[PDB]
């Protein structure tokens, strides 16, 4: 699990990798003064409270996460994220770079990779928030590697929603233009006849908290 | 269209091909099988109950060549039936993994108790190989006593030849025969039981050998 | 017992919830204002005491909790949700949210798919009860995957359970309309001719805490 | 040792079960206030001291246990259930619910069955006694999988014994003819012309303590 | 330049090339094959029907060599077409490696069955195995027809021979060649099967069977 | 209905079908084989102290033919027997698993001694393995004398031969066939005698592989 | 001087050697293979569309005669040729050891390929193993022909045969040599494919199977 | 009933049946080998000052004979012995079991020299392996020698054949023959010698190859 | 991991040794009273950010590091670097010889390559600074392995780079010369036709703090 194969390879992350890949499609991107998530949602069964176990999970009032994978070993890394977050704000008054928050979750991601008698987590993850350098957007692999991103995916249709967001992505766009931008990246990542059920969007600007778009919200972009 | 192409297959033969031929093969097939084995028992004791002379290496007798006829018949009968069961299987091995194999690994069992049906027990394949044709009779056993009996016969006709053994191997050909389908028959009729209950208990996996929808992942 | 394999899976965890599959069948389902858990079991002797079997256990006074597979493990977890649950309640002096709760036993199993020199528990449990959100109902498998459901099922008889519920379940029905519903849904998993014995059956509304139907109350519904 | 099967059973759990198949049989049964169990001794070579290394032991003055497996495990598990009685009356100043003891015991067995570095205890047992509820008689697994019973057994003879109780058994019986019953359901997993030599008997009623028969009341059954 | 002349080979022979031999296999050779049968069949009641004389040696039957013809150029075609398949498969086996073999596995596990049409169920081979041939009869069956019955005309023609059973053996070689090809039909059509199967549930990795590009490296 | 094909099959061949042919074995089958061994070594030595000319050329001795009929017949009762607990562990295999498999192993284990019994104590088979034939004489050990003796027969009677140790070979001829009945029986007795200790140690797990009901889980 | 006899060795055939055929097969020897098959599928209609009178067996056919030893000349050929490319590989085998063996796995398995084509695919061999022969026609096929053929062809001119299915198997052996040309033509077309394919992705581990500087010791 | 008929079998073949074997091995049996190996060097001195003609084809040589037919009858004895120690071992053959077989491997491996001596050593079967035949002759080695020694008599009487060395052949045959019985003496001199030992060795795990009754339980 | 093949090596070290081979390549080169460094970056896309996850990482003020291999790995010895940088400043004031902060990280290297239950990291570094000695150049390698240089490169154009350096290299360059030389030397290991994007540059003379050449000043060069 912590072995380099003849060719410098660690199978198992790159098996935990491919579990990231089953997970739903969920992207985020800055925008003029802000970012935003959206995260597709297969919901299944009308049996299901649609309410909760949501996909966009607030770490504090300015960072959000979203994840794909393993659901399970996704929460424990919320929690870790959230209670990291907290430290933070408890030694220093407030979270000054997100970029520090980041590093702390991929470094308790890397040690799952380096170290015997455990399995890496099968999960990635983008937080998107607002620190004191400005809007961000990073993403999180099963390896612990980090990235910061302008506009980026994770889940089945990763590869679909970048190829369009590479064509059509433009810096700087008004909120309304690039949740319609976004909603229609994850749309160029269904099968077509497949339809777009109900996603979850959030977004914050800068001197605000996140704002969770409502239900009706979403629908106007649908 | 590339899934249309493998449903095409699918829906041509279905698990209602494989089992129509399982019901065949536990009524009809073994009485028929039944019937072969006490016409070749019938044919054996008129056999033992016999001298022979040059009138009888001068004839070939029709009863024999009957009995192996019908036993020519049932055998291509089962290879043809044993074929629609190793189609049904084959379409559906997955897709090749080094993973989640349990399934395959059933298909694999059955292929593999049905080729040897098909090869070993009814002695199709034009040759057989180092493992030798452990059954007593293939499915040409009417062209083998034929020619088994044809040099006899030639022999003895040419005066033919003097021998009083060759004269008791012409009868002996006749009654070794009969032998043959006593034994193939009981020999094959355990194979057909065999694979019938190996069918009905693993026809699922058979059919879908991966049930593959986790709820770990979102 | 915690090794990915080439496409992302998890075997031991996979094969924990065969276990899950051969217990009895249980169900969960809302309705106006409550929620209610009805268990089947198969007591085979007639030497067996009924009345000290151990199936729908409470966990506070309004929450409670059914179980399936190994149940020694399950023991064990509706242990730890019990203490779990307590320890919450000294140090706020309350439960708000029975969402925390599930998260926590969910946690402890995850964990037992992540460590080494451990095996994964082989159960899948329901919580149901009121909070201050209302009335809930989670779902919560060996892998630490949690739901919140309008309906849901566990045990050797959950298809045709969730099948059933799926084309006849609905919202905000009386008590006696939900229970009579559920004893429906339950028998529909049997064999045929086979007869339902009595299931036990629990319920709980706003305001209220549990009750446990007994033995006779039961009867009514067969 | 702690894996899961692809079908989702733990084998070295199930061969434990084979090592408590091997021992010498035991039953126990309820009768009208009371409890009493019967373990066959199957002593040979007069060179042993017949009265030593009973089979029946009290693990407090009301509460009794009879075992069936590896004998050194066994011995290991009743000390631990003594000292485990202990400590609840220390605490509480008495043991009002044996099921609770019974659990506890069930505990320590399921931890063997999930963490690596141990096997199970190739032991099962039955514990019989009298707590604030009634007269109590539970059985317990290598899986610390437990039950309560009107009657049950143990050991080699384990089904014909069950099998004849399961027709013999009547209810609340006085206690000689509940003995009687008891010999009789021990004779009858005996093979052909095989002859039961004196077992440990033991009982308890409501408001006494447990009294061991000695060897000449048992005797007097034979 | 190396990658060049990969990439001729590669662009010669593409996905398109063997797709386009499934895409037939699938329609026309199923059904081609199904027709081989039928005809085998019919020409086989006939020669059930029959008496045999002298005559029946002085003439090699017409009927029989067309359906064995038949069958000889259907093989040929199979043959031609499976070698499509190989070489779109082989020219695609990737650099030697211990690991990162998973695509590498379909690639051999596929050529595998394709041999076995082409080894096995074609008998397309000089000589066989020890093995043996366990097809019912092979792509050089007018040969094999031809010999088995020239060798018994011959004996028949001359004085010929006096055997009864040497002129039933005539006859039994017309109706179990015929046989034979009904049999290697029908077998052949499971094969056939089976590999559109396999091809079509694993072909991306026969084209592609190594995804290599790290995130975890820089 | 799927259990009742298997339950029929079950019902027809029970562990009592079984016992019964072991039961023969134990008692009837040891006296008669005794009996056939008995009968050879008398046979050779007549044969022994005896001279040769070419008046056994012309005649087949029948004591001799006696005792290889007397052995076929018993190599085909065995052989016939041995299929009757061969169907009744076979249809009694099963559903296939990847895990509780020890009762599965029992019954593959028996059943390989019984094949060992049918393929190559009774050379049943009509071609054996690249193992060859251990036994020293088979099922059709009648057709394989008349065969050698005749070649014999006809080089004597001609113009005969006047090879003074082509003579000696008929005589051994004689002589070997009643050894290879001495040495064969011997050899049959053994595995008869495992074959009843075998299916009579482990008969329980032969009609019941696995038994299967767990606690565990409710 | 050791070092200097394996520096001569390694000097004589180099990288550049093997890659020349490696050329050299891409192109010339391909179009080549693809003229041999269009002569052999020429020279196969023409006998498709011929009776065969006693005419026939009197003159052996000039155009058969030259597509085999066409053939012949381009297997002796890709033989060669391979040889080199075998001898690149080989006399860079490196010191025997239990580790660093991944360049020298490569080696071993590039090396099979080619023993492969040289002994299966080109039937080089005087006796071919246990897996017999599963080309289409070797390495001597000219001599297997007219082998066949003039057995044929004497036993048909005188006195001679009237066996009219003898008559259509001379025509059979020039039909069937041509066909197994044009099978053996497409398999050989594989297997360099094959090759090639493998050469240019394997070279620099075929040549340097080790690289090992370690910064680790001093 | 069950274990009465076990017991039956082993009270019938006990160890003191195979250690009599063995007692009997060790002194007379030995003894009986040097014997015939003395016999055999002696008439293989006689032929080596012999110079041949054609009365030497006239006669078979009874003296070579006798040796011949003693070599017979003890590979007899020996096979026959062999089969009382088979059956001692197997008829102990414990329960099938994935466990407690170490006393299981004393008893094969015990059973495996035994078969090497019957089947190896003694070339007791009808048809030898693709392990060939070790003996230099076998239990078959008279009738080896007639029908070798008959070829040639055939040859040289007729007008029969000029050939210098077909005489010397004769000749050869007879040397041979006798060199073969003091080489195949030997070797079954050890053989022998080898089972003396390993019987000795092992004779208790043979017998009762589990002592199973642990304290552990109760 | 820890483990020696017959012929005394380190397979599993070796192994990362590989990995370290697909990092993108940077170099180091001491000139006139100073020390640079010079990284290439392999950029995705113009999605990704720019501003960050730099491959030139500040140690302290007079002492950087770049690397190649692992990026989660490298990440982490980059944090333990600074700290034992910091850790040395506190105990005794100030960093006298920067080859004893290098030898603790390689320490930290090998000690992965000797216990069990661990890899290796897959990271090479080179470090570049000023210290008491003057400028210093050291490279260090999954083993712990350390050299220092006056010129040196690693990643996957480290043969390149060397060989160029190794006909151009000069000592005491000034500083425009010595970047100079370095973007040549980086270009000739870049594939035919390849287009040198615009790499990190930094450099440190005496008496200063490091610098960071911003985009236009790297402009120069390209």
């Amino acid at each position: 699990i912590t072995v380099f194969s003849p060719d410098g390879r660690l199978f198992q992350v790159e098996y935990a990798r491919e579990a990231v890949k089953k997970g739903s499609t969920a992207l985020g991107m800055k925008f003029a003064n802000g970012v935003l998530l959206i995260s597709d949602k297969k919901v299944r069964s009308r049996l299901i409270e649609q309410n909760s176990i949501e996909k966009i999970q607030l770490i504090d009032d300015y960072v959000a996460a979203v994840t794909s994978g393993l659901v399970a070993d996704a929460r424990v890394l919320v929690d870790f994220a959230r209670i990291s977050a907290q430290q933070e704000k408890v030694t220093y008054g407030s979270l000054v770079n997100i970029e520090n928050l980041v590093k702390r979750v991929a470094d308790q991601m890397q040690q799952y990779t380096q170290y015997g008698g455990v399995r890496p987590y099968g999960v990635s993850l983008i937080f998107a928030g607002i620190d004191q350098i400005g809007p961000r957007l990073f993403d999180c692999d099963p390896a612990g590697t980090i990235n910061e991103y302008k506009a980026t995916a994770i889940g089945s249709g990763k590869d679909a929603v970048v190829s369009f967001l590479e064509r059509e992505y433009k810096e700087n766009l008004p909120e309304k233009e690039a949740v319609t931008l976004g909603i229609k990246a994850l749309k160029s990542s269904l099968e077509e006849g497949e339809e777009l059920k109900a996603p979850e969007i959030a977004s914050i600007t800068v001197g605000n908290k996140y704002r969770i778009y409502d239900q009706e919200e979403v629908k106007k972009f649908l | 269209k590339r899934a249309a192409l493998i449903q095409n297959l699918r829906d041509s033969y279905t698990e209602t091909s494989s089992f129509a031929v399982i019901e065949e093969w536990a009524a009809g097939t073994l009485q028929e099988i039944e019937g072969i084995a006490k016409a070749a028992a019938e044919a054996h004791g008129v056999i033992r109950n016999s001298t022979y002379g040059r009138a009888q290496a001068e004839k070939s007798p029709e009863q024999l060549l009957g009995v192996l006829q019908r036993y020519q018949d049932l055998c291509h009968n089962v290879y043809c039936q044993a074929e629609t069961i190793r189609t049904v299987i084959a379409i559906r091995i997955p897709e090749h993994k080094e993973e989640d194999n349990l399934g395959v690994a059933v298909q694999h069992a059955v292929l593999k108790i049905i080729d040897e049906l098909e090869i070993k027990t009814l002695g199709s394949g034009e040759k057989s190989g180092s493992g030798g044709a452990p059954t007593p009779i293939g499915m040409y056993a009417l062209r083998e006593y034929l020619s088994a009996r044809s040099t006899v016969e030639d022999k003895l006709l040419g005066g033919g030849s003097q021998s009083p053994s060759l004269l008791l191997e012409l009868r002996q050909i006749d009654a070794d025969f009969m032998l043959k389908v006593e034994l193939a028959t009981t020999h094959l009729s355990t194979m057909v039981r065999a694979v019938i209950n190996a069918y009905l208990l693993n026809w699922k996996k058979l059919i879908q050998p991966r049930t593959g929808s986790d709820h770990m992942v979102s």
